[PDB]
């Protein structure tokens, strides 16, 4: 998160953070999640395509640090990671960016909701926020474009929804953006998702309930001047959605 | 030029 402030994951606690465990044994950290349901966790498939094997993977949820346990938090294998089979990618844009991770402790149990654990609500289909709502993105990635290091703490910042017309102009992405994309900005281009974001979510209060938006997927650079993140739009993956967690 | 998610502009 460029910008935005510090949080702590009392104030996300859908929030799921995703590890892969290296063939010497180090763990490192691969990119954020959301937990739409007790046993399954959503993120985005260009976090997993290189790795795409489930036993690499450790999933910590009520965790408000990078690389301390944070009290109260579980721990999690993948039981399955299940990747879209339409995606696809060019150096930049990512389509079908989307994963489910179903989860389970070494005591065979899925999550328990608590103070720091919760689910988020999924949309309604094709029922997203009106343009310029604001909306909020967490995660653990850079919080400048050329840092070498992860910032410690969980962050979170607000951004604006922007209209697929006004971000398919070619001096914002042109044709890179699909009608399952959403883009999101701030006006000012100061804050925004970074590497290390990809796979958290977008959050937006429709009506009263937060809701699942979007899941941060790619953008050129990180707050630069008309090149907005781009989210998938989870309100166009419900039947996906449904199929691969019924499960 | 070209062209990454992520990281910079070029
Ligand atoms: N929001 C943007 N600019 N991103 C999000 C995903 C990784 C890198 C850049």
């Amino acid at each position: 998160i460029i910008g935005g402030e510090f949080t702590t994951i009392e104030n996300q606690p859908w929030f799921a953070a995703i590890y892969r465990r290296h063939r010497g044994g180090s763990v490192t950290y691969v990119c954020g999640g959301s937990l739409i349901s007790p046993c399954w966790v959503i993120s985005a498939t260009h976090c997993f395509i290189d790795y795409p094997k489930k036993e690499d993977y450790i999933v910590y949820l009520g965790r408000s640090r990078l690389n301390s346990n944070t009290q109260g938090e579980m721990k999690f294998e993948v039981e399955n990671l299940i990747l879209h089979k339409d995606y696809s990618a060019d150096t930049l844009a990512y389509h079908n960016d989307i994963a489910l991770l179903k989860i389970r402790s070494k005591e065979g149990r899925c999550a328990q909701p608590s103070r720091t654990i919760q689910t988020i609500a999924l949309p309604s289909m094709y029922n997203d926020p009106q343009f310029g709502t604001s909306c909020e993105i967490t995660g653990f990635g850079k919080e400048q474009s050329t840092d070498y290091l992860y910032p410690e703490q969980l962050k979170m910042t607000v951004v604006k929804l922007i209209s697929h017309r006004e971000c398919q102009q070619p001096h914002y992405y042109g044709s890179e953006v699909t009608t399952k994309m959403l883009c999101a900005a701030d006006p000012q281009w100061k804050t925004d998702s970074c590497q290390g974001d990809s796979g958290g979510p977008l959050v937006c209060s429709l009506q009263g309930r937060m809701t699942l938006t979007g899941i941060v997927s790619w953008g050129r650079g990180c707050a630069l001047k008309d090149k907005p993140g781009v989210y998938t739009r989870v309100s166009h993956f419900l039947p996906w959605i449904r199929s691969h967690t019924k499960e | 030029c070209p062209a990454y998610s992520x990281y910079l502009d070029c």
